[PDB]
């Protein structure tokens, strides 16, 4: 019928390139400083879309967005230091992990606009698995309170800690979410999409006591209302 | 990629039995077997299948669309079947009479299994909407073309396995959020 | 099994050198060019046949039907598909066959023609339901069943096959004709061998039938007449 | 007088590169594409004007009709024909004009749509008899009708001519579309100048519309809905 | 008489390539966020210059003048998200549909510049029109209370939610203001320009019981005062 419609729209990279929620870290700067396990499995929006393939490399770009509680915008400096695995993690507001010397880290004011940073391709392995299927150690895997059947240590990439740079306690409490986008991206493996509902991070498990339908009841198999 | 239909979508239905439409012998010919819309976005059937999850993160779709029925019984079994799809304009067709006036196929049951049905993307826009009236694409209708014939010794109950699939000229448009996640704390 | 072509000849348009009337026809070719299906008569243990005259079948279904009654002059050829399946422990046979000019006769023995016997409308031109045999043997006519073999036919044989198709020209002494005025055909199916079968195995047997007008040509445009 | 173009393009069927659904459309192009006659209106001393909505006018009136509600998607050009005549001693003009996409408009001054008036399904989509204007002075739908020569349009004019022809293709947004949901364009008639004469001259002064649809198509075939 | 006076100013790109007030969207933060439906016709000064045409195809540009009850400014961070047709609609201020995967959304100051997007042409049709002479569905359409009899169903875009990033309620009443400009405009048949005043958005009623006359009257046929 000479169809031009168009099919640029339905590939991976214009599929997986958008930020989307990955990380809300909370301070109250009454401790002095807060801490995040980098793991963007704790929202199920981008949960769902990742965990359609098994197999996924790609770069990234973060972007930090931080305000307070009645969403004000004072002026203050604030450290985002980007602390790798064995490093040594900051023990107050004022301790020797702040004078980063190499590891990296963003000054940025809580006026600016929100900061933003690019990410290589960080793991040991050739590409990210969300689903590892086995231990990271050879043992006896006991039968009752298992766990560390889905460590996947190929995945595990530091943490994140933020500080507000100042003489003493600012006292601000301090929200910051972090918003991630993927980037030159390739996938392997397709899977279906999940239909139950999330209940843990790192685990796939599901209630079975209340298994929800895939498709919704309608009254007869012989009526089109569902 | 074909991928099944929950077509027995109904409260007696629970587990595989979704997935299984059953097929028997009739006494009154002619007889209606089974119903559903073709509109993949919609709830319904096409829920339970890869294209209609895909095209749930769309707002715009177009192209045709292909359903495979894969008949289970004893090898002695035989039959046949009218598959119907009717391009909208009224409530569904109440006898095979209405219904063989659209787009059809006529099935019998032989050493292959399945049959094809593909449905032609008859519209009048380029692209329709998901449940964004002026779209939905009609009805397919499965209906008794002639019996459900088995010789003594052999279980008069069979079933029927329907798995569905977009075609080569199929294309979706305009990304968005899903509507088959739920947020309510963070930890999940 | 096979498709018999009736007479080995294609349905064509009536062409030059062989038309009278003088204006220009109408050819839907897709909306009138299709299958339509029937309902289906129940084969039981002592079914005698049943029969459609075809230029009246299609009459009132559909863009076919819609033209033919619109339309004082009419032509086309038909595909004409019989199915009928069983299990592989039964057994049965039927004869389906077309006919050219069918002409019921009617069943008595006046010898007087002004009160002699007539078949009424219905059972010259059943519709959509057909009629069943009285008389398989004499075929209805007064002529034998055994040589209805001479006519383009097929058999469903219940152990070979479960179909049956004819392909039909158009027959007729005149290039074209009124489809409510004249039925160019009847369809014929008898079971010759009686349907039997064995406790448990099904006793609902359908047979259905399947017809498609190929080429199809309607002239001479006025008020719709059905009748 | 002339015969008027309808910005200049004839009517045609819908091309490659242009269409979407897919499957063979219909052509009857015979009984289809003719022209049709409607019942007259009678031309007054105070009458202000009618209209018809054209893709249900001829929805319910032979072949073109059937194919329209046996089919799904429609689309088709049209020829228009307005007749009316006089004597040399009659005076009075009327205008003829095709308004694509006529909306009519609800007449009240409520301004919260959830109780507005609006037009019953009749006054929208009259069928053959029309409707007549309520308040040509606005079109009936608040816009001037002074405005309506940016139309395609025709003056009968008593002391000039005694016919109006416009020629219009297809208009829409997409090839094809449903002729029951639908109407592609409206045909207005309106005496701006009203009709005058003496005593013994004929009171009697009809209108007639005679329409012709150039190049149909129908596609989407099923059952027959007309609502 | 050798002119040279230009007439490149009364083409259509020229014509409607400047932006105008589309739409006004009200926040309390006492819900906590604001929802827009979008439709341009809402607003009689872009109208008129609309519906001088049958059909118009466009690209469009959007601009989001954001302010407060007084007239104030103060720092804060606000998300403007575009709800396509079928997605789910936010319910809360801290609702999951606020962690935008798929989803188009701005971040935004207060006291930044208004801020500005892009749009193309996302219509299911061939061209946006303004008049639909018919119903999209078939049934029995009654007499009485009609509706539905100019829905244009190619025509609907989805909604504009706008709230206020923050932890908690910000106590500020917000009043955005919705500007677009048409870029790369084609328009078909033109028609009557309105000479009625307008009723409803959606609706071309007028009212009968006082009608305007299109032209001002004046005393006799043969002054030249109006």
């Amino acid at each position: 019928v000479v169809n031009r419609n168009g099919v640029l729209e339905t590939t991976i990279n214009h599929f997986f390139s958008r930020s989307g929620l990955v990380g809300v870290v909370n301070l109250t700067d009454g401790t002095g400083y807060a801490t995040w396990d980098i793991d963007i499995m704790g929202f199920v929006q981008l949960r769902r879309k990742c965990e359609m393939f098994t197999y996924m490399r790609f770069n990234a770009e973060f972007t930090f967005v931080t305000t307070t509680k009645n969403g004000e915008a004072r002026p203050y400096m604030l450290q985002y230091m980007y602390v790798p695995p064995g490093a040594p993690k900051p023990t107050g507001r004022d301790a020797f992990q702040w004078q980063t010397a190499t590891n990296p880290s963003v000054f940025v004011k809580l006026t600016d606009p929100p900061a933003q940073v690019s990410v290589p391709f960080m793991s040991p392995a050739s590409a990210y698995q969300w689903f590892y299927d086995g231990y990271p150690t050879f043992g006896q895997h006991p039968e009752t309170s298992n766990t560390t059947y889905g460590l996947c240590p190929n995945n595990m990439m530091g943490t994140f800690a933020v500080r507000v740079v100042s003489r003493e306690a600012s006292q601000l409490k301090l929200q910051t979410r972090v918003y991630m986008k993927l980037k030159h991206v390739r996938a392997w493996v397709p899977r279906p999409i999940r239909s139950q509902p999330y209940l843990l991070k790192n685990f796939p498990n599901y209630d079975s006591s209340k298994i929800t339908n895939s498709a919704r009841d309608r009254s007869s198999i012989k009526q089109a209302n569902m | 990629v074909e991928t099944i239909l929950e077509v027995n979508n109904t409260t007696e239905a629970t587990g595989l039995t979704r997935l299984l439409i059953p097929v028997s012998s009739q006494n009154k010919a002619d007889e209606l077997c089974a119903a559903f819309m073709v509109d993949p976005g919609r709830i319904g059937p096409w829920q339970s299948t890869l294209v209609g999850q895909i095209c749930r993160y769309y707002t715009q779709w177009s192209g045709s669309l292909k359903v495979t029925f894969m008949f289970t019984g004893s090898f002695m079994a035989t039959g046949k079947m009218l598959v119907a799809y009717s391009p909208p304009g009224s409530a569904q067709p109440a006898n095979r009479e209405t219904a063989m006036l659209g787009t059809h196929v006529i099935w019998d049951f032989g050493l292959q299994s399945s049959v094809s049905l593909v449905i032609p993307w008859i519209s009048n826009t380029h692209f329709r909407t998901a449940k964004t009236d002026y779209y939905t694409a009609g009805v397919v209708t499965l209906w008794y073309q002639t019996n459900y014939v088995v010789p003594p010794e052999t279980p008069g109950e069979a079933y029927i396995i329907a798995m569905g699939a977009a075609q080569d000229n199929f294309t979706l448009k305009i990304c968005k959020d899903t509507d088959e996640v739920t947020q309510q704390a963070v930890l999940q | 099994a096979n498709i018999v072509l009736a007479y080995g000849e294609w349905p064509e348009y009536c062409p030059d050198t062989d038309a009278t009337a003088v204006d220009k026809p109408t050819r839907p070719d897709v909306s009138v060019n299709r299958f339509y299906t029937l309902d289906s008569k129940m084969w039981q243990e002592n079914s005698t046949g049943w029969y459609w005259k075809f230029p009246d079948v299609l009459n009132k279904t559909g863009v076919f039907g819609q033209n033919a009654q619109f339309h004082y002059l009419y032509r086309s050829g038909f595909c004409l598909h019989v199915q009928c399946n069983a299990s592989k422990f039964h057994q049965g046979a039927l004869l389906v066959a077309v006919i050219p000019e069918f002409v019921i006769a009617g069943r008595g023995s006046n010898t007087k023609p002004n009160e002699a016997p007539h078949p009424g409308f219905t059972t010259t031109f059943p519709g959509t339901t057909g009629a069943t045999f009285h008389d398989p043997y004499v075929l209805d006519s007064g002529v034998p069943l055994s040589q209805a073999l001479i006519y383009p036919h097929q058999w469903i044989n219940l152990r070979t096959n479960n179909c049956a198709t004819v392909i039909v020209p158009y027959i007729n002494a005149v290039p074209f004709d009124s489809a409510i005025n004249h039925s160019n055909f009847g369809l014929i199916v008898i079971p010759v061998s009686p349907l039997k079968y064995s406790s448990g195995a099904t006793t609902a047997i359908p047979i259905t039938i399947t017809i498609a007008p190929l080429n199809s040509e309607f002239g001479g445009l006025r008020q719709a007449v059905s009748q």
